[PDB]
């Protein structure tokens, strides 16, 4: 994620948005407000950068 | 000056970007350097890859109306054809709902 | 076309540009596999009937 | 099926907007016509997600030079841009060549941006290519009364 | 998205008005021709938003010093403006040579 | 500059350029009218459905 | 400002702006009417059931 400021004519990175994948995304306990929590049926999440 | 002398106050500096089409238009007819455009790469107006100036002249709009009119016709036809798809989908869904 | 991950894809649309480093890329930042680089102070670019 | 049709509709609308903008900015001097380019998008295989806009590109072919007279104007024959500075330190680059002089004797375009050029130094002043570009001033103060050195 | 069309129409109407004013004010001794100046606009995305007008520009080119006779008429062949004052005291500058 | 008594300057306006400028401006106005006509006709078929 | 004798002032109304504004207003009115029609149909379908 890059941010452009008033001067310096060069974007400055403010961080990265890694995302986590699961072995079995079906077995995620679905709490409200569009949120999932991992359970025993879904493996431990593994994080990675997008596109890899 | 009236003393038959010439005084130089500097010279106009040009700029050749590494690649155009990466410059971001900023409202009025100016461009702002950014990524995909490189540094300004300033230089004199005489040599290098820079062009030769011509005093007392200006550039035209390099826009041809003949191309634009036919392009507008084609674009309008494409838009109408696209809207036909939405109309057909709406009719299909209405028929499915009514049963 | 050389994808960022490392593999190669194939395209049929010809609309090429130059990135900041001077190498010929496609619209989208992806660079051609042979890695053709356009030098600075280039008056004109010509492409023959063949690939030269 | 609404998604694909809506995406196509938006792409056509953007194309029409670009066409209209090109057709309206005619008779502008430092203007380059722009065109839109589209690209399809497939999630996996056998599934189409419509179309998206892959950026708008401006054709930088030089326009027809016009003999408008005047003295404080200049047309660039080939690739090149004029470098201007904003009051806040920002640096812009322009192709239009309409110049004028403001109250403090600075070369300014029609919008209120100071033209930048190589400073002149020395006695008599000369042109140096190693100096940082600065806003150009042309004051009306009389030249110094230099004495005779050699003949 | 009528912004492009209406901005273009305004620019064209202004250009027509300037041309009409210039042609109408022909044969006027102390008259300087004018010309419109346009500029594109870009607010957000890369798609343009029309064209604005950047104010008219006069042309201070010298005319032709025709010899109409009499003595209460002076013409300027170079840079320079006659300075005049009104009844209320404000100061104006002009180039008209018709005096009496 | 110097002054010349018994003379008046011209209007520095030439009709030859003005006529062609009027013609091209008229063509630009017609083109923009076509553009707005298209922009209205495209919305008409959307609203009518 | 001083008065000018034997002269009259115009209406400072340009038909070019007025016609295009009328077209835009008509299209906006038609769109708003379409909204009312859609709401009426959405209510009729619900109540009929």
């Amino acid at each position: 994620v890059s941010v452009t400021q008033q001067g310096q004519a060069a974007p400055v990175q403010v961080g990265q948005l890694n995302l986590t994948t699961f072995m079995n995304d079906t077995g995620l306990e679905s709490i409200g407000e569009n949120l999932y929590i991992e359970t025993q049926s879904s493996g431990a999440p593994n994080e990675s950068t997008p596109g890899l | 000056y009236s003393n038959e002398q010439e005084q130089v106050l500097g010279q106009i500096v040009l700029a050749n970007f590494a690649n155009n089409e990466g410059l971001a238009s900023q409202g009025d007819n100016v461009w702002a350097a950014t990524q995909a455009s490189g540094v300004a790469l300033l230089g004199t107006a005489g040599s290098g890859n820079f062009g030769k100036l011509t005093n007392g002249a200006l550039e035209a709009s390099n826009v041809d109306l003949s191309k634009e009119l036919v392009n507008m016709i084609v674009a309008q036809r494409n838009y109408q054809s696209n809207a036909q798809t939405i109309k057909t989908q709406d009719q299909i869904l209405n028929t499915l709902v009514n049963l | 076309v050389m994808l960022p991950d490392g593999t190669s894809a194939y395209t049929r649309d010809g609309s090429f540009q130059v990135d900041q480093n001077g190498q010929l890329v496609t619209a989208g930042g992806f660079q051609v596999q042979p890695a053709i680089t356009i030098p600075a102070n280039a008056l004109s670019i010509t492409i023959g009937r063949d690939g030269v | 099926s609404f998604s694909q049709a809506v995406s196509g509709l938006n792409a056509a609308a953007t194309n029409l907007d670009v066409i209209g903008n090109n057709i309206a900015n005619s008779a502008t001097y430092g203007f380059k016509s722009g065109t839109a380019s589209f690209a399809d998008m497939f999630a996996g295989s056998k599934v189409g997600l419509g179309v998206k806009v892959a950026g708008i590109t401006q054709d930088f072919t030089d326009g027809t030079t016009t003999n408008t007279g005047r003295g404080l104007d200049v047309a660039i024959s080939q690739n090149g841009f004029f470098r201007l500075v904003d009051s806040n330190g920002s640096v812009f680059y322009s192709r239009n060549g309409q110049f004028k002089l403001d109250e403090n004797r600075n070369l300014v375009n029609m919008q209120g941006m100071q033209l930048t050029g190589y400073p002149a130094t020395g006695t008599p002043p000369t042109i140096q290519q190693g100096a940082n570009p600065a806003p150009i001033t042309i004051p009306n103060t009389l030249m110094a009364a230099k004495s005779t050195t050699t003949a």
